[PDB]
Formats: structure tokens, C-alpha cells, sequence
């Protein structure tokens, strides 16, 4: 059994931040040095255990998180951090053991005109739990009086797109993000290194 | 072995409640994110709900959104499903799966179920 | 492409009912909250009061209340602002106004505003 | 209830050069932990109806060019001019959508020098 | 595309093996895990395949799971007339981010 | 409109070098610098590039994991550290910009700087 | 990474003419391409920063054209200044990369 990384990281099509996939990946043999040896990756930054050592642990279980960010937010997928995006739409915990994969993606997720597909939550009441997901679009409420879910002054549509083109800058790229998490749960473990 | 004993149906009119439970044991129940799945009669599976290993964050699927609501309580290791304003193409026969896997921060997004233990099947019929 | 129009009578008597309507284009009533907003003549806008589009929930200011009446006709693709006893300073230039949350950016579809003095 | 206060009357300014005008809430606009509350930076023109700029504290409207910046630090709200041109005279004011009756600061009107 | 497609019954001679195919889609079966469910008529549905290769303790190595790309498949290898059940094919889809389900296929022997 | 650079000169090979480039006239984080690099071989070479905000670094394939970009938006400073220095990284280089409009890069390297002369050679 | 090939590589002309330089990419560009001049011991000037617009102070000379995939550069008056090397820059995908060059002398 060999771990199913090929359609995590070669998917056609990824998520929004906000909507991100997750995927559990369990009862197979994965290659870590493979993937860190791949070397088409921007960021490869692994926290809470050290690589060329992943081979040499074994876990209960692994998972994979996918979605696209703009290059300048890369900088938030990381414990510890405070934005937009550790804040509302994807929070990793202070005790994170895994790995942050990134790398640009200009050819394919960007348009001439723009592409509005990639979205992000711009406004939350609160802030995210470690791992939580949101993806209700309920009208923010701004103020003092309820928004019965229709526009106006002092109430507003959470999401927004990013709007990625060919062109724009290099921190205003898109950029598809992978998070590898691994559980150490008093179980059997089935995903393992070779 | 691990046992899920389903209790609580019966006839109802459109429009009335019922609230099934399923008593849990052999394993530690607290731990593990509970479901309830129903089968119509000679028509498939269809999944309804699933439940943390806390009772917090509770999901439905949108033929049921807004209508039932799950629940659980671990001091007496049973689930429950309450079921209000009722369909006639809510008749079915309502099994308490239970999660194969093991999961650590009872309050991420995990997005694979597979039930390992059912039950044996409680049939809930709405009609006069 | 939303365009909204304020209308109503260009000059009333100090005592008389003031009536005025804004007509909404490209947009349906039902999915905004309308303000209505007053611009006194060289000064800073006001805040009349706004109402719900699909419900009739309505806010008005309160030190402007117990005079004002916000209402709407949904069919007609219309609101209505209607104020009583205009006294000495209702003379203003009247806005409606909401603003659009959307995937692209936030407009805020204003209007052209209309006149109205008080004296006689 | 809440009531604004800008602290530059009337701002005369050369182009090229950058321009701050202030806004102080009467009480704080922050009630939960965030970055945003709702307070818009509107620009007038003499003979219209206003235009938005920075909507929420921070985030530029659609269509607005990138010269605007909107920033707050407690109950002070500053917006930034980097770079004026010959477009940004007109009337600068302050409107605050949090309680009942949105008010609004009293205005500035940019000059030019 | 939301929707898992089985046979509605499948036949096979005693002994001989047997094929069940469920056929989903990219955010189905081709990207997540599929399960096979065994239920007799007239008692609880039990699993059977999870993962979409590996098998429980209690089954019996005669069920092998497999899946290739969008559609996934299940193969009997020696038919009992006793082993004979619905067979529930179970994906996940990220779209509606709900446990999918199959119609069920109707094993019969001859 | 003052892009100079300095910190270049001679190396042998498998040292360290951190060239500079310091930029004056006009607001630096409103700009994203790149570095392009020439060998005395006819033909730019195109190095690194960081963003207005030094969140995102991007390196050419040959360059990459050895020469780590850099800046300092208060000293208006644009630093290029070189690790592991090699016999085909003798070069004139040259620090440039491009301006961001919104989220847009139009303009692309506007001006250029002076160009420092790394050799490396023992 | 994409792969740009000028056509030309030397050509020398005449004072009072016109030449023309061609950019080729393998990748199709939707009007990314800027061209640059280079002076030897001085570092390059921007001249035509699209497929077509001219830089603010370049002389009215020159021409930038095409779309996709073949470019063309035409140098309208030749003059003892126009004589330098000429580059061209795709930004379409970040890698950037310059052409091979193309050295223009007078004939």
C-alpha cells in the first residue's frame, strides 16, 4: 500500500481557504523524502518534527489539507501566527506536527480577466479553532441591528474573491498550499514510513 | 463485542416528533463521533447525521437540515436524534453507526466516516 | 447596474406633509436595507432612517422621530420617505442610499438626490 | 449617542505630497477583539453625492485608486493620501455605521496650495 | 457529480467470482475513500471493505476491494449460496462534504 | 532614481558575499526588486525577486538554495546574501524594480542600478 | 520555464533605416513582453514596457507589435544612439526570462 499523494498534490482543481479539502490518509507505505526531494516546492517547512526522520516514525494517522492563498500569506500558515487567514479561515494549533507545503501556481489557477473560483472570509465573529472550518456565508452583522441576510450599510457578504491574474505581483500570486498532519492516538498505527 | 441497541419509534402524523435513542456499550463511548444513518424501505442508504465525541458541533444533511437534531450524553453513553415537523418520505428504518476511526482535536474538520458497528434498526413510519 | 432616482415635490408651505419616493432600477427592493439621507444646504449629510427590502422592519432617527414615516411597494419597485410638519429646517437636498457586499469589491449605489425648502 | 470629530478643518495641500486627516469616536468602535469596526472615509465633491473610499476600517472600496489607506489605532482613525493629485480636492468626512443613527465628523475640505 | 452508480443486481454460478462495479466522480470515489457494506435482508448493514482495499478482522478473505481512478469495484472469489446480501457502496464528496451512498446491488447466486 | 549598489569584489570559491543595494528617491515599499545578474558572456540573467512586503522570495533554478534575497524597508536597503559561491557566478549585477499599482506589476524594471563586479576565482 | 528565442542575433544597418527584431516564446504570452536596451558598461533601459506602449522619455522611434507568441520590435530612425544591444522580457510566469540578445551595428 502505497499513500495516495499523487491526487492531493497533483489535483486538478484545489479548494478555497475557506472551504479547504482535508483528506485522511491511513494502512499505506509513504516516502517523505520523495516528496522533500521534489524541489518544485516554494516553501517545504516542517514544525514539530524534523524530516529525513519521517521515515523512521510511524503514526496512527495522516492528513491532507489542501487549498490556494495569495504568496504573501504563505507567511500565516504556521503556528503562532495572527491575519486574516490564521484568524478566519485556517488556524493551526500552537502544538502542530507536520509539515507546510507551497508552492506557486500562476499557470493554472490565474486568468486573463481574473479568477473570482478562489475565495476567502473576509469578516468572522470570531476567531477560528485550531483545524475548525466555516463555511457558512450568513450576512456579517456589523452593527447594532440584525441583518435578516440582506445587504446593506453595516452589514456585509463575508467572502470575497482574490481576483488572481497572470500579472499581478509576486506576493498577489496564487500559490496551492499542502498541510500534512500526523496523530500520535493509543491505536495501531497504520501509515508508516518505508 | 460492542452493542447499539436503537429505542423510540412508531407512527406519527406529518407534522409530529419523535426522539429516538441508542444505547451505546463495550467501548468508551465519549471517544468516538457517533452517526445515525436510515434506509427507506427497499430504496438504498442515505446518510442523516453525525455527532463529536463531545456532543458540541453536530452535522446534518440538508434533506434533514433544520428538522432533526442529534445529540448525545456521555455520562449515560447514549446518543439521541429528535425528529420534528415530519415527512411521509421519512419513513425509514434509522441505524446508530459508529465512527471506525479515532480522531484528536474533537472539533476540526474530519471528512472521512467509516462505520464499523451499526445497529439494529429502529422503524419510524409517518403516516395516520 | 443599479440606478436609483429620488422624487417629490420641489416646494412645500412650512406646515405642509412632505412626500418623497426613490425609484430603484437593476436591483430588486427585497435584498436590501435602504437609507434615506438628508444634506442640509452647505453642511454635513444626515441620517433620516432606513428599511428593510424583503421585511417591513424600519429604524428612524429618534431625534427625527414621531415626524417620519419610511415605507416602501415592493411591486412597484418603489420607497417612500414621508415626513410631517416640515418646520424651518427641512430644507435639504434628499439621497437614498444602500450599500452592495459582493464577491467583487463594495459599491455603495447612491442616489442623485432631490430639493425641497420650507418657506413660502 | 456617538458623535466624530475630525481634527483637521480644512487641510491645504501641494500634490505629490502626503495627507493625513483624523477621526476620534466619541466612544470606542471596538467592542469585539478584531481589526475591523464599521467606519467609512467618504470623499464629496461640491454638487454630489458622496463617494466611498475605505469602507470598513482598513479595506479600499472597488474602483478606488491605491493612494487611499484607512488604518486605526483605538479610538483614532487616520486616512492617508500618499501621493495627492489634481482629483482628491473635495470634501473628506468620516461616518460611523456601528450605532443607531450613523453619524457622521463634521468634514474637511482639502485645498489646494 | 454527486452520485454513485451500481448495478442494480449482479448474478453469478456457485463458486465462480462476481463483480461489482460503483462508478462516482472526482470529488466522489476518485479523490476519497470508498467502503462496502454487507446487509442481509432483514438485519443491520456491517462492513465489509473499508478504505477501498483492506478488510476487518471478521471478513473473509473471499471479498477483495479495489478502486481505480473514478470507479471502484468489488470481487467475490468463490460464490456460497449463504453469502447472498446488498452491497452498499459508500464514497465521500467534498462538494456536499456528506458520506455518499449507493443504491445497493442484490447478490444472487444460481 | 537612485539605485547604487556595493559589497561586490573578489571571493574564493565556496565563500560568502552579501551584495547591497541601497535606493533613494522614491518610496521603497511601494516596489518590488529584482535582481538580474550578467556574465561577461552576452545575455541577462535573471536571479531573484522579492515583494513589497518580504513575504514571498522567489530564486531562478540555477540560483536557488545557495543566494537568499533580502530587504529593510527602513534603511531603504536591498540586501542578495551568497552562500557557496562558484566559478559561473562572476557577474555584473544589477539591482531593479517595478512599481505595484494595486496588485498589478506593470512598468516592469523601471530603473536599474549601477551594477557591482563579483569575481570568484582563487 | 519558458523559453524565449530572438531571431536575430547580429545585424548591422545604415544610418536612415529601419530594422526589425523578433521575440519568440514557446509558451503563448498575452502581451507581456518588454523590451530593454543595453549600452556596453551600462546597465539596460526599459524601452517598450507592453507588447505595444512606449516608456515615458523613450524617443518616438521605436515600436513594439504582436501578440502570443511572435513579437516584433521596429527601430523607426536609426541614429549614432540606437546602436546597442537589444533584450526582450516575458512576465508571464515568474521565472522571468530575457532573450539571447541582439547586437545592432551600423553599417
Amino acid at each position: 500500500n502505497l499513500c495516495p499523494f499523487g491526487e492531493v498534490f497533483n489535483a486538478t482543481r484545489f479548494a478555497s481557504v475557506y472551504a479547504w479539502n482535508r483528506k485522511r490518509i491511513s494502512n499505506c507505505v509513504a516516502d517523505y523524502s520523495v516528496l522533500y526531494n521534489s524541489a518544485s516546492f516554494s516553501t517545504f517547512k516542517c514544525y514539530g518534527v524534523s524530516p529525513t526522520k519521517l521515515n523512521d516514525l510511524c503514526f496512527t494517522n495522516v492528513y491532507a489539507d489542501s487549498f490556494v492563498i495569495r504568496g504573501d500569506e504563505v507567511r500565516q500558515i504556521a503556528p503562532g501566527q495572527t491575519g486574516k487567514i490564521a484568524d478566519y479561515n485556517y488556524k493551526l494549533p500552537d502544538d502542530f506536527t507536520g509539515c507546510v507545503i507551497a508552492w506557486n501556481s500562476n499557470n493554472l489557477d490565474s486568468k486573463v480577466g481574473g479568477n473570482y473560483n478562489y475565495l476567502y472570509r473576509l469578516f468572522r465573529k470570531s476567531n477560528l479553532k485550531p483545524f475548525e472550518r466555516d463555511i457558512s456565508t450568513e450576512i456579517y452583522q456589523a452593527g447594532s441591528t440584525p441583518c435578516n441576510g440582506v445587504e446593506g450599510f453595516n452589514c456585509y457578504f463575508p467572502l470575497q474573491s482574490y481576483g488572481f491574474q497572470p500579472t499581478n505581483g509576486v506576493g498577489y500570486q496564487p500559490y496551492r498550499v499542502v498541510v500534512l498532519s500526523f496523530e500520535l492516538l493509543h491505536a495501531p498505527a497504520t501509515v508508516c514510513g518505508p | 463485542e460492542v452493542q447499539l441497541v436503537e429505542s423510540g419509534g412508531g407512527l406519527a402524523k406529518p407534522g409530529g416528533s419523535l426522539r429516538l435513542s441508542c444505547a451505546a456499550s463495550g467501548f468508551t463511548f465519549s471517544s468516538y463521533w457517533m452517526n445515525w444513518v436510515r434506509q427507506a424501505p427497499g430504496k438504498g442508504l442515505e446518510w442523516v447525521s453525525v455527532i463529536n465525541s463531545g456532543g458540541d458541533n453536530a452535522y446534518y444533511a440538508d434533506s434533514v437540515k433544520g428538522r432533526f437534531t442529534t445529540s448525545r450524553d456521555n455520562s449515560k453513553s447514549t446518543l439521541s436524534l429528535q425528529m420534528n415537523s415530519l415527512r411521509e418520505e421519512d419513513t425509514a428504518v434509522y441505524y446508530c453507526a459508529k465512527d471506525r476511526n479515532l480522531y484528536y482535536y474533537d472539533s476540526g474538520y474530519y471528512t472521512e466516516f467509516s462505520f464499523d458497528y451499526w445497529g439494529q434498526g429502529v422503524l419510524v413510519t409517518v403516516s395516520s | 447596474q443599479v440606478q436609483l432616482q429620488e422624487s417629490g415635490p420641489g416646494l412645500v408651505k412650512p406646515s405642509e406633509t412632505l412626500s418623497l419616493s426613490c425609484a430603484v432600477s437593476g436591483a430588486s427592493i427585497s435584498s436590501y436595507w435602504w437609507n434615506w439621507f438628508r444634506q442640509s444646504p452647505g453642511k454635513g449629510l444626515e441620517w433620516i432612517g432606513k428599511i428593510n427590502g424583503n421585511s417591513g422592519i424600519t429604524y428612524y432617527n429618534p431625534s427625527l422621530k414621531s415626524r417620519l414615516t419610511i415605507s416602501k411597494d415592493a411591486s412597484k419597485k418603489q420607497l417612500s420617505l414621508t415626513l410631517t410638519s416640515v418646520t424651518a429646517a427641512d430644507t435639504a437636498v434628499y439621497f437614498c442610499a444602500t450599500r452592495d457586499g459582493n464577491i467583487v469589491g463594495v459599491a455603495d449605489y447612491w442616489g442623485q438626490g432631490v430639493l425641497v425648502t420650507v418657506s413660502s | 449617542d456617538v458623535v466624530m470629530t475630525q481634527t483637521p478643518l480644512s487641510l491645504p495641500v501641494t500634490p505629490g505630497e502626503p495627507a493625513s486627516i483624523s477621526c476620534r469616536s466619541s466612544q470606542s468602535l471596538f467592542d469585539g477583539g478584531h481589526p475591523y469596526t464599521s467606519l467609512d472615509w467618504y470623499l464629496q465633491k461640491p454638487g454630489q453625492s458622496p463617494q466611498l473610499l475605505i469602507y470598513m476600517v482598513s479595506n479600499r472600496a472597488s474602483g478606488v485608486p491605491d493612494r487611499f489607506s484607512g488604518s486605526a489605532s483605538g479610538t483614532d482613525f487616520t486616512l492617508k493620501i500618499s501621493r495627492v493629485e489634481a482629483e482628491d480636492v473635495g470634501v473628506y468626512f468620516c461616518m460611523q455605521s456601528v450605532e443607531y443613527p450613523y453619524s457622521f465628523g463634521q468634514g474637511t475640505t482639502v485645498d489646494f496650495k | 457529480q454527486s452520485v454513485l452508480t451500481q448495478p442494480p443486481s449482479v448474478s453469478g454460478d456457485p463458486g465462480q467470482s462476481v463483480t461489482i462495479s460503483c462508478t462516482g466522480s472526482s470529488s466522489n470515489i476518485g479523490g476519497y475513500y470508498v467502503n462496502w457494506y454487507q446487509q442481509f435482508p432483514g438485519t443491520a448493514p456491517k462492513l465489509l471493505i473499508y478504505d477501498d482495499n483492506n478488510r476487518p478482522s471478521g471478513v473473509s478473505d473471499r471479498f477483495s476491494g479495489s478502486k481505480s481512478g473514478t470507479s471502484a469495484s468489488l470481487t467475490i472469489t468463490g460464490l456460497q449460496p449463504g453469502d447472498e446480501a446488498d452491497y452498499h457502496c459508500s464514497g465521500w464528496d467534498s462538494s456536499l462534504s456528506a458520506v455518499l451512498f449507493g443504491r445497493g446491488t442484490r447478490l444472487t447466486v444460481l | 532614481v537612485q539605485l547604487v549598489e556595493s559589497g561586490g569584489g573578489l571571493v574564493k570559491p565556496g565563500g560568502s558575499l552579501r551584495l547591497s543595494c541601497v535606493a533613494s528617491g522614491f518610496t521603497f515599499s511601494d516596489y518590488e526588486m529584482h535582481w538580474v545578474r550578467q556574465a561577461p558572456g552576452k545575455g541577462l540573467e535573471w536571479v531573484s525577486v522579492i515583494s513589497e512586503s518580504g513575504g514571498t522570495t522567489y530564486y531562478a533554478d540555477s540560483v536557488k538554495g545557495r543566494f537568499t534575497i533580502s530587504r529593510d524597508n527602513a534603511k531603504n536597503s536591498l540586501f542578495l546574501q551568497m552562500n557557496s559561491l562558484r566559478a559561473e557566478d562572476t557577474a555584473v549585477y544589477y539591482c531593479t524594480r517595478v512599481v505595484i499599482v494595486v496588485f498589478t506589476a506593470m512598468r516592469h524594471f523601471d530603473y536599474w542600478g549601477q551594477g557591482v563586479l563579483v569575481t570568484v576565482s582563487s | 520555464d519558458i523559453q524565449m528565442t530572438q531571431s536575430p542575433s547580429s545585424l548591422s544597418a545604415p544610418v536612415g533605416d529601419t530594422v526589425t527584431i523578433t521575440c519568440r516564446a514557446s509558451q503563448g504570452i498575452n502581451s507581456y513582453l518588454n523590451w530593454f536596451q543595453q549600452k556596453p558598461g551600462k546597465a539596460p533601459k526599459l524601452l517598450i514596457y507592453d507588447a505595444s506602449t512606449l516608456e515615458s522619455g523613450v524617443p518616438s522611434r521605436f515600436s513594439g507589435s504582436g501578440s502570443g507568441t511572435d513579437f516584433t520590435l521596429t527601430i523607426s530612425s536609426l541614429q549614432p544612439e540606437d546602436f546597442a544591444t537589444y533584450y526582450c522580457l516575458q512576465y508571464n510566469n515568474y521565472p522571468f526570462t530575457f532573450g539571447p540578445g541582439t547586437r545592432l551595428d551600423i553599417k
